[PDB]
């Protein structure tokens, strides 16, 4: 449903080590190219991770108010909190309720349902203040939580721009809520929206960063044989000619096993009966 | 290579764990210092055959043959050649840092180049005297014509066809920049063999991130996070590996290594013949029979000039191997004989022009039939 | 400078020619230090053990930075037991300087300490708490037995139980209805195969030590790519060029020598490398300005021989050296009286310049020569007609086979 | 193999015995770029070998640097020690053509 | 040659502490596939005439 090209982003530092101007691979989660990408809106509805989540947000709003990233919807399997309270990013982790949709002459508050069973309330300078567009990275496997953004005004206000840009270690954090699905969180004032999710799985990338130390471009070792021979050359321009770079077999499928004929016959059930 | 700061590097205990332990990178420099004398060695035969500067004179006026490509020139520093210049830009390229090292060659790029200055000279000069001692004088144009006698071509031709030799010799010389001005993949040769080490030293340099059976890929983690009582054990078999790698590297460069003097032997050995004799062995250096030669200088080579006489707009000509007249046979002291279908001529070899059969270009013998 | 091949080929005695010797940088002199002005040394109160650090499924996040990082500043304020360090030194931390700096905290329960790895496996491993492999940081726990451990059972944090399938890594998660894991689905009844797994804890000092908590902090730091202020305690010196002496700037040493540039470095860039992997353009953050790392290491020396049982006195040919000295073009040439005449070559230097022992005396240099470059007779009428014998040959050798190898 | 344990000398007979044949490897290297050496000189000795020695061929500066007489072979390994006699003039006259 | 299917074959944690070593497979590569171009390009200066 909604599907559109992911062209080019997805991109996230391993750490910040420091290395410039060399062609580094590493064996990392990162977004394949030219994949779809889901394309929601008047209606939110839960979305399991499915092995992936790139978020991305629209322009033309700050109406967006985090994320509900989630199991089940009441309080029973612990909680998240991520707001912005249009100064501040409040990050409870407080446990509340079936707020399966939760909206905001300032209307707000809805959210707000079990205030109990608190353990970590945030404020910190806000992540944003023709629209900036926010894009996200969204995972899971031993230890803590990113957030990676970077905010850019431009034109095609629903469809993904092209154009290939870096994502930059903004907020990371130990939590601990090892995750099944999501949703988000928006607003409404007295919830027309679009957004985009992602999907990344382990997958070798190779590397440019320019001669500063950023992310300039990136290939993928599994998109075509082209870049197959990129990822086995460390170069992007590969001259015309033969190389040979990786190799391939059958996958074994029934896995047999099969022993002499039977009724070896031991006599050892006379003395039960 | 320095061999303990390739393998440990400014530690005491990790050399102080390399020393039950006989003459390993010893031998190893023993092994890579011995080749690396060779090479300037290698450099030393294939051009010094001469023993100083031949200074070409200052007038250029050689018989309308231009020369204007492959002289050195002081627009340049001094020092540098024509079709040169337009060489030393189109090879290019490790680093200093850890590990390494890169010594300088024996002689320098602007003396590489002082030989070849001095061998275009008197090959101009004098010619195939100067490979063998004291060399007597000639002016260009006749040497020319006494060279074309090497391959058959009768010597009157090279008088006979001055001008017309000129311009094609000019435009041919022009044409060979013209074949390198755009670009060429031709180049080749010369560009790998300065790549395929650089590689090699990237080859040598990525096995650092090694763990080979330890728990780190660095040094001092090994001295900190574990017991240097026990944690040497973790020491032990990262020497190993690094000195794989250092055997290895040893050992692929070795191949390479005496692989480009079987390769240079046979470079001087064509500096040896077609630069100073016009020799008679045939594809050898360029396609045709063989003239003469100017080289050049190069990176880490060096690329030739050649020149050949091809041949062109054949006629045939009605032949016969024998003439009888009065009985006895007459045969061409060279050449055979043609005929336009009505008249008999005799021609040598290689170049068309009929002469008339005489006494002279004949002998007899033997009966006729 | 004669002797020193001698012991290269390990021998008593060294031929003719022109050697090689050790190294040539020149000369060093000094170690500079050079580090940021921020007066704040990083205060250690709400970090480690001050009152109450909460939930399992909630971390105190601070964002730490604009301050002085040191490493000696932990172990007073709590009860360390385990110190667990990965992609760093230990105690390198005041040698270096960091990028994006973080101190994390949360708590373990005491039978399960093992499985706090990136992934040993187990009933540790779906339901909290999850970051990939690549984690440059310290791993530290510390004995607490005092606030967190009540009289009738510890209902201060819940911990999520269940979760279906697999991941990427590093996230949080809210929703929070009965689970579902099966058949017989919830919708919010509680039926059955819908499973409760908010279950009570038991953490008392009157269970074992395998059933106490342990507060765990997770130190989280990186090497330079953002322009960051943060650097150690070791504090600062003056800056100087045209000389390779030790540095420091932010974090990555080096060994080479600071000259001037003229280049519009993009001002939000800490440092970078040219095209073949070296670091060209070092940033200091006091005078903002961009320093570039000429490699010090500039060098190449020869000796030119006769040996040792011959003579004591020596011609040199420092090479790349700059500089009785003369001047030739393989390097400079001492020890080497430059004659002005010309004879044959005995030890070659280059450009046609040989060296050789003539005529106390010493080792000369000079350029070599051809021979009797003449005039004789250009008459048209003439030609050269030799006539005369006195027989000898002119002799070669010339190999046939050689040895076989097995 | 006895003093240290198979678990933990298994990194350490991990560049043992996988290292030692490289040590031959370094000596037939050195071999047959001597021996090709003289393989090529085989054929270098076969250049004088027969052509201005056995009858007379007419190639300059492949019969010596001069205009050839003969010769008289004998034995050697890595070797035959010829006598090529190569006439290069000595002393010079002219005479005045016309 | 291949590197990986002459060491290992049906495991992968063969290959995991390969990838420890991981210079070592493509470096036999260039070795052998370079004596390839060097065997046709004799093929070729012998008869390419």
């Amino acid at each position: 449903p909604a599907y559109t090209n992911s062209f080019t982003r997805g991109v996230y530092y391993p750490d910040k080590v420091f290395r410039s101007s060399v062609l580094h691979s590493t064996q990392d989660l990162f977004l394949p190219f030219f994949s779809n990408v889901t394309w929601f809106h008047f209606d939110n509805p839960v979305l399991p991770f499915n092995d992936g989540v790139y978020f991305a947000s629209t322009e033309k709003s700050n109406i967006i108010r985090g994320w509900i990233f989630g199991t089940t919807l009441d309080s029973k399997t612990q909680s998240l909190l991520i707001v912005n309270n249009a100064t501040n990013v409040v990050i409870k982790v407080c446990e509340f309720q079936f707020c399966n949709d939760p909206f905001l002459m300032e209307s707000e508050f809805r959210v707000y349902s079990s205030a109990n069973n608190c353990t970590f309330e945030y404020v910190s300078q806000p992540f944003l203040m023709f629209k900036n567009l926010r894009e996200f990275v969204f995972k899971n496997i031993d230890g803590y939580f990113k957030i990676y953004s970077k905010h850019t005004p431009i034109n095609l206000v629903r469809d993904l721009p092209q154009g290939f840009s870096a994502l930059e270690p903004l907020v990371d954090l130990p939590i601990g809520i090892n995750i099944t699905r999501f949703q988000t969180l928006l607003a409404l004032h007295r919830g027309a929206a679009a957004y985009y999710v992602g999907y990344l799985q382990p997958r070798t990338f190779l590397l440019k960063y320019n001669e500063n130390g950023t992310i300039t471009d990136a290939v993928d070792c599994a998109l075509d044989p082209l870049s197959e021979t990129k990822c086995t050359l460390k170069s992007f321009t590969v001259e015309k000619g033969i190389y040979q770079t990786s190799n391939f077999r059958v996958q074994p499928t029934e896995s047999i096993v099969r022993f002499p004929n039977i009724t070896n016959l031991c006599p050892f059930g006379e003395v039960f009966n | 290579v320095d061999c303990t700061m390739y393998i440990c590097g400014d530690s005491t205990e990790c050399s102080n764990l390399l020393l039950q332990y006989g003459s390993f990178c010893t031998q190893l420099n023993r092994a890579l210092t011995g080749i690396a004398v060779e090479q300037d060695k290698n450099t030393q035969e294939v051009f010094a055959q001469v023993k100083q500067i031949y200074k070409t004179p200052p007038i250029k006026d050689f018989g309308g043959f231009n020369f204007s490509q492959i002289l050195p020139d002081p627009s340049k520093p001094s020092k540098r050649s024509f079709i040169e210049d337009l060489l030393f830009n189109k090879v290019t390229l490790a680093q200093k840092f850890n590990g390494l090292t890169v010594l300088p060659p024996l002689l320098t790029d602007e003396m590489i180049a002082q030989y070849t200055s001095a061998l275009l000279a008197g090959t101009i000069t004098s010619g195939w005297t100067f490979g063998a001692g004291a060399a007597l004088q000639i002016p260009f144009a006749m040497q020319m014509a006494y060279r074309f006698n090497g391959i058959g071509v009768t010597q009157n031709v090279l008088y006979e066809n001055q001008k017309l030799i000129a311009n094609q010799f000019n435009s041919a010389i022009g044409k060979i920049q013209d074949s390198l001005s755009s670009t060429a993949s031709a180049l080749g040769k010369l560009q790998d063999v300065v790549n395929q080490n650089a590689q090699a030293l990237n080859t040598l340099v990525k096995q650092l991130s090694s763990n080979f059976g330890a728990i780190s890929s660095v040094l001092n983690d090994i001295l900190s996070r574990l017991d240097p009582p026990e944690a040497e054990v973790q020491i032990d078999r990262l020497i190993t590996g690094r000195l794989q790698s250092l055997q290895t590297y040893v050992t692929q460069q070795l191949i390479r290594a005496a692989e480009i003097r079987a390769s240079a032997n046979l470079a001087a050995t064509k500096m040896s013949e077609c630069v100073l004799g016009q020799s008679k062995r045939v594809d050898f250096c360029g396609k045709g029979y063989h003239l003469m030669s100017f080289p050049q200088s190069a990176p880490h080579g060096v690329v030739f000039l050649h020149v050949t006489y091809v041949p062109a707009q054949e006629k045939n000509f009605t032949t016969a191997p024998a003439i009888c007249h009065d009985g006895k046979a007459h045969f061409p002291r060279e050449g055979v004989f043609v005929s336009n279908g009505t008249h008999w001529f005799v021609t040598q070899r290689n170049f068309y022009e009929p002469q008339i059969i005489t006494t002279d270009n004949t002998f007899v013998s033997g009966n006729c039939d | 400078p004669l002797s020193e091949t001698k012991c290269t080929l390990k021998s008593f005695t060294v031929e003719k020619g022109i050697y090689q010797t050790s190294n040539f940088r020149v000369q060093p002199t000094e170690s500079i230090v050079r580090f940021p002005n921020i007066t704040n040394l990083c205060p250690f109160g709400e970090v480690f053990n001050a009152t109450r650090f909460a939930s399992v499924y909630a971390w105190n996040r601070k964002r730490i930075s604009n301050c002085v990082a040191d490493y000696s500043v932990l172990y007073n304020s709590a009860s360390f037991s385990t110190f667990k360090c990965y992609g760093v030194s230990p105690t390198k931390l005041n040698d270096l300087c960091f990028t994006n700096v973080y101190a994390d905290s949360f708590v373990i329960r005491g039978d399960e300490v093992r499985q706090i790895a990136p992934g040993q496996t187990g009933k540790i491993a779906d339901y909290n708490y999850k970051l990939p492999d690549d984690f440059t940081g310290c791993v530290i726990a510390w004995n607490s037995n005092n606030l967190d451990s009540k009289v009738g059972g510890n209902y201060n944090y819940l911990y999520r139980l269940f979760r279906k399938s697999n991941l990427k890594p590093f996230e949080r998660d809210i929703s929070t209805e009965i689970y579902q894991a099966g058949s017989t689905p919830c919708n919010g009844v509680e039926g059955f195969n819908c499973y409760f797994p908010l279950q009570s804890y038991g953490f008392q000092p009157t269970n074992g030590v395998g059933y106490q908590p342990y507060r765990v902090v997770v130190l989280s730091f990186e090497l330079l790519h953002a322009p960051a202020t943060v650097c150690g305690p070791k504090k600062s010196t003056n800056l100087v060029k045209n000389k390779c002496v030790n540095f420091n700037f932010n974090g990555l040493t080096g060994t080479g020598v600071l000259t001037e540039s003229n280049k519009k470095f993009l001002p939000f860039q800490q440092f970078g490398r040219d095209i073949a992997d070296t670091t060209d353009a070092v940033r200091d953050p006091q005078t903002l300005e961009i320093l570039d790392i000429t490699p010090c290491s500039f060098g190449g020396v020869s000796v030119i021989t006769p040996g040792t049982n011959t003579s004591n006195q020596v011609a040199v040919l420092y090479q790349d050296v700059n500089c009785n000295v003369f001047q030739t073009r393989a390097g400079c040439l001492i020890g080497a009286e430059h004659v002005n005449n010309s004879y044959e070559c005995d030890i070659p230097i280059g450009a046609g310049i040989c060296a050789s022992y003539q005529t106390s005396q010493s080792i000369i240099a000079y350029t070599m020569s051809l021979g009797a470059e003449n005039s004789v007779a250009y008459s048209n009428n003439s030609i050269a007609i030799p006539t005369n014998f006195t027989i000898s040959v002119t002799t070669e050798i010339l190999p046939v086979s050689m040895t076989k190898t097995s």
